[PDB]
RNA sequence: UGUACAACGGGGUAUUGUAAGCAGUAGAGUAGCCUUGUUGUUACGAUCUGCUGAGAUUAAGCCUUUGUUGUCUGAUUUGU
RNA sequence: GAAUGUUACCGCAAUAGUAAUUGAACUUAGUACGAGAGGAACAGUUCAUUCGGAUAAUUGGUUUUUGCGGCUGUCUGAUCAGGCAUUGCCGCGAAGCUACCAUCCGCUGGAUUAUGGCUGAACGCCUCUAAGUCAGAAUCCAUGCUAGAACGCGGUGAUUUC
RNA sequence: CAGUCAAGCGUUCAUAGCGACAUUGCUUUUUGAUUCUUCGAUGUCGGCUCUUCCUAUCAUACCGAAGCAGAAUUCGGUAAG
RNA sequence: UGAACAGCCUCUAGUUGAUAGAAUAAUGUAGAUAAGGGAAGUCGGCAAAAUAGAUCCGUAACUUCGGGAUAAGGAUUGGCU
RNA sequence: GAAACUGCGAAUGGCUCAUUAAAUCAGUUAUCGUUUAUUUGAUAGUUCCUUUACUACAUGGUAUAACUGUGGUAAUUCUAGA
């Protein structure tokens, strides 16, 4: 069970829902309901038209928090030196000076 | 009360969509308990 | 999670975003049937047992739901809960 | 449908009625096909005949190579128009009605088939299978 | 589907198999470098963090970072590339790839530890392995080891001994 | 005279596709006064942008409600 | 819908109506039959056709939701907000109604016909028939489904005082 | 439209399937023959639409027969659901 | 507004006269829309739909040389500056 | 001395005669109208910085192949994560 997204207005098109239509070419665009299916069948540009997510995304709407910090990091630090050089001997010549 | 939609695997061993989704609608029927209240008795008559 | 499943989990109830058109909302059991019934929304119905043993196969399945689309039926409904609509959507101008 | 069709079909919308004219998909000098019956189809007092996704009707060239006008020969419905319904529940319909021309065995004339092709058609004429860019 | 986890601070790695489609939806829709809490996708990865790193489809169809999409595109790759080795001197090709959205249509998930549970996994934190090789530039020894621009190296890189049977050279 | 009924009001659900107002260093440009400008200044300019997925409508045969206001004995007839 | 005391609820069932239809594929099986060429069927599965009764989750159609937006002409000084053009025009458009253009469901018992038989005389033999009897059809009678006799019926509730 | 006799047809073989010369019938969607009814008026053809009925059954159910190996077909029965 | 005495809106003037009320069954009359097909409908494209202004480009047979011709076929069109 | 990196080469050779009619081609000009790997010959004291408490020159940075190891596809001179 995908529930796929509106070829046109990015919406989510869950079970049994809306349209499919395949064209010459053989590209499929999913809609979700007739109003994204006629607005596309116009011609229409989903980023000249104010509620879709493509237009929302290119005019930055309401994003907020994804442009907001987050926190995913580590810190590792562990030696296994050469193959075939003895593993062992390489940390102790390895006491350094400086 | 009203209709909905349903998503399941189907299991008909055989058919082009064995093992495949499918979506079937489905109505809703309220069904709150029924409460008893008498008991009637019928005796068969050559009449019914 | 009267309306969830084995494979959907989330906790939500048959009754759909604003509820059964033309009826309310379902708060006791309720038996769901595939396919139609006679008769319209609020009216009296009877189910009744059936008269014969089916051998049918198609009667026999035993059959377990994967999803069951709860989605407003007063419109072209995008959203199963309150919830999912919140998370598509996000903040508005009433809101937080 | 019928002979050589090893497969059953499920009901889809039926898009082409008598008369109506598809684009030839082939190859093979057709460029449309004019449908003058549909095979395994019933009787109804004053019901068109109609073809949907994957149906064998009769056909006539009515544009195309000499040769190939002016004579009836089977064809295979390979592309609708008329949305219908497959049993995941999605209506989904393409951008043109089409078909390419076949023999009562339901092998090709022509080498290849030019557009997309329905896996309803794809799945019940293994040679169009064979010829088929993209399905669905 | 099949997990493909990494210890990079071992150099460890092992695939492990996992079923029950409810412990894989933990990674649905999750991009390629979004972390992951183990707990979810078992009891013996709890507390584990995985960043998922990549990983093939069915079919066997590579991902590559960035595309976002849950789907399989077919794109134009150039030299310095994913999912691509030119043949020839200024050469691209039209080749198909798999989307950085995970999907059940994976064959293979790609993980990398981050940050490791409360319990040892077993081919993973237990076994180690070692840096095949070592420093060959003069002051990458310098820097592998820190000595100052006064130390002399000659006596401070590598020495692998390997044997002839009776005649063991380093 | 009460998990009462109604009228409004609130919340949900829908439809459209971003209200009015105000602001702007957006705008092909254009005027007018000199103190003729090392953004001179004051306005004006289809449209654009921001407050604004805003505003507007949403039961008339949608859903819901601790709020507000109100309503709760007129008429006729019937017997083995 | 008057009248069989009033009124109410729950039921019976006389009579009447009645409904389903046809095809293909898989498999049986390249099988039985045949010198060959050719070439079945019963059981099982998957679908289909013609018909029928519903139904509206979905998809489609419809639009005076005159709901939102848009456009032309003009009239209210401008603005806002509007009027008028027999519903001014356009895109979208919920609800409702609705489509093999959409989805869902379409029961199983008995008795027979033809026909093939059993036992068996007439007629020491013989005969499916004379007496008796078995098996049998898209038939018939039921089951099921729709009315419910407004002069067919039962069970039950309450039954008025100025 | 259907019988009866059976000389013939059917390699052989009257009657599997047919059938001459004759002869007996049925039917009333043929056409005639008649002129009874209507000329102070019974709206004339076909089609559309829709119901119902007949069976001398084209298909579908179950059967009998074949000059039925199989497949196909022909003759027949119960049958108008 | 526009080519206009066209249509549509308005000033002056003049009307607001045409039984009324409640509903919005079937069937109608008048006004409209319909997926996919596209005359298969029908005696017959009956009815309906399609086309349409203007600026530009482009224009066949045949001809009584006057035409045929808006032949056919295309593109363009607001606002503001 | 495999693999791999890096460099160069693959723009030569070979084949065909389809297009092409002032085009190609030819003989003759032009670059005071331009590009040129290579070959051959030449050709380079200057690079920092308010200009004494100096700037790695005794030589400054990582990031990768092959490789190890974990993998995916029916399938290719496919290639992913470590
Ligand atoms: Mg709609
Ligand atoms: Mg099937
Ligand atoms: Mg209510
Ligand atoms: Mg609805
Ligand atoms: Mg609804
Ligand atoms: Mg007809
Ligand atoms: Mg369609
Ligand atoms: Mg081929
Ligand atoms: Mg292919
Ligand atoms: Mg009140
Ligand atoms: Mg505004
Ligand atoms: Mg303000
Ligand atoms: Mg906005
Ligand atoms: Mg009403
Ligand atoms: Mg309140
Ligand atoms: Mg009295
Ligand atoms: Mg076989
Ligand atoms: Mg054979
Ligand atoms: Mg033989
Ligand atoms: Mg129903
Ligand atoms: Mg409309
Ligand atoms: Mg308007
Ligand atoms: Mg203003
Ligand atoms: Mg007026
Ligand atoms: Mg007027
Ligand atoms: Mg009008
Ligand atoms: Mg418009
Ligand atoms: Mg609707
Ligand atoms: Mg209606
Ligand atoms: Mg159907
Ligand atoms: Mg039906
Ligand atoms: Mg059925
Ligand atoms: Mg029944
Ligand atoms: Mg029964
Ligand atoms: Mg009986
Ligand atoms: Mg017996
Ligand atoms: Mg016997
Ligand atoms: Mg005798
Ligand atoms: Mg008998
Ligand atoms: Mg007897
Ligand atoms: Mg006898
Ligand atoms: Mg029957
Ligand atoms: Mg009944
Ligand atoms: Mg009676
Ligand atoms: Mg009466
Ligand atoms: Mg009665
Ligand atoms: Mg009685
Ligand atoms: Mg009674
Ligand atoms: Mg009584
Ligand atoms: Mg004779
Ligand atoms: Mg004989
Ligand atoms: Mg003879
Ligand atoms: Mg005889
Ligand atoms: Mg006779
Ligand atoms: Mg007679
Ligand atoms: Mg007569
Ligand atoms: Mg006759
Ligand atoms: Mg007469
Ligand atoms: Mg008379
Ligand atoms: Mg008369
Ligand atoms: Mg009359
Ligand atoms: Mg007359
Ligand atoms: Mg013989
Ligand atoms: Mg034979
Ligand atoms: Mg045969
Ligand atoms: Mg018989
Ligand atoms: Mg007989
Ligand atoms: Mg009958
Ligand atoms: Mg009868
Ligand atoms: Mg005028
Ligand atoms: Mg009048
Ligand atoms: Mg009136
Ligand atoms: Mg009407
Ligand atoms: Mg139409
Ligand atoms: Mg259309
Ligand atoms: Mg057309
Ligand atoms: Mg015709
Ligand atoms: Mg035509
Ligand atoms: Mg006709
Ligand atoms: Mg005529
Ligand atoms: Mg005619
Ligand atoms: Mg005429
Ligand atoms: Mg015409
Ligand atoms: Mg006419
Ligand atoms: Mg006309
Ligand atoms: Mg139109
Ligand atoms: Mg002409
Ligand atoms: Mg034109
Ligand atoms: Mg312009
Ligand atoms: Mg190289
Ligand atoms: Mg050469
Ligand atoms: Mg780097």
């Amino acid at each position: 069970m995908k529930v796929e997204i509106d070829s046109f207005s990015g919406a989510k098109i869950y079970p049994g829902r809306g349209t499919l239509f395949v064209r010459g070419d053989s590209k499929i665009f999913r809609f979700q309901n007739s109003k994204s299916a006629s607005l596309f069948k116009q011609r229409k540009n989903p980023r000249r038209i104010a509620w879709t997510v493509l237009f929302r995304k290119h005019h930055k709407k309401g994003i907020t928090e994804e442009v907001a910090k987050k926190r995913s990091r580590k810190t590792v630090k562990a030696q296994r030196p050469i193959t075939g050089a003895s593993l062992d001997l390489i940390k102790e010549r390895r006491s350094l000076k400086p | 009360a009203g209709m909905t939609t349903i998503v399941r695997d189907l299991d008909r061993p055989g058919s082009k969509f064995h093992k495949r989704e499918v979506v079937e609608a489905v109505t809703v029927v309220d069904t709150p308990p029924v409460v008893v209240v008498g008991v009637v008795g019928y005796v068969e008559t050559p009449r019914g | 999670a009267n309306g969830a499943t084995s494979f959907d989990r989330t906790k939500k109830t048959i009754t759909p975003m604003g509820g059964f058109v033309h009826y309310g909302e379902i708060k006791n059991d309720f038996i769901m049937v595939k396919g139609c019934i006679p008769g319209n929304r609020k009216r009296i119905v009877t189910l009744r047992k059936s008269l014969y043993t089916n051998t049918s196969r198609k009667a026999l399945e035993e059959v377990s739901l994967k999803w069951i689309d709860t989605a407003s039926k007063f419109g072209k409904g995008r959203f199963q809960t309150p919830a999912e609509k919140h998370a598509f959507m996000g903040t508005l101008k009433k809101d937080l | 449908s019928g002979n050589g069709a090893q497969g059953t079909k499920f009901r889809i919308s039926l898009g082409l009625p008598v008369g109506a004219i598809m684009n030839c998909a082939d190859n093979s000098g057709a460029r449309n096909l004019y449908i003058i019956a549909v095979k395994g189809s019933g009787s109804r007092l004053n019901r068109l005949p109609a073809a949907s996704l994957g149906d064998m009707v009769m056909a006539t060239v009515k544009k195309g190579k000499p040769e190939l006008r002016k004579k009836v020969m089977p064809a295979i419905v390979v592309r609708q128009a008329k949305s219908w319904r497959r049993r995941d529940g999605v209506f989904l319909y393409f951008e043109d009605n089409a078909g390419v021309i076949a023999n009562p065995k339901g092998e090709m004339k022509g080498s290849a088939i030019t557009g997309p092709v329905g896996k309803e058609c794809a799945d019940l004429w293994p040679r169009v299978a064979s010829n088929s860019g993209v399905v669905v | 589907m099949k997990l493909n986890i990494s210890y990079p601070v071992n150099g460890s790695q092992k695939t492990f198999e996992i079923d029950d489609e409810h412990r894989i939806r933990v990674f649905f829709d999750k991009r390629i470098g979004q972390e992951v809490d183990g707990e979810a996708v078992g009891d013996e990865f709890k507390g584990y963090v995985f960043k998922i790193s990549g990983g093939n489809d069915k079919q066997g169809f590579p991902m590559k970072q960035g595309v976002l999409l849950p789907t399989r595109i077919k794109l134009l790759l150039t030299k310095n590339v994913s999912c691509y080795r030119p043949r020839r001197d200024g050469e691209r090709k039209r080749k198909s790839v798999r989307g950085a959205i995970v999907g059940p249509d994976l064959a293979v998930l790609a993980l990398v530890i981050v940050k490791k549970g409360e319990q040892e996994l077993e081919g993973l934190t237990d076994t180690t392995v070692p840096k095949r090789l070592g420093p060959k530039r003069a002051n990458n020894i310098r820097k592998f080891f820190g000595l100052s621009k006064e130390d002399d190296v000659r006596d401070f890189v590598i020495r692998r001994e390997v044997t002839k049977g009776e005649k063991t050279y380093t």
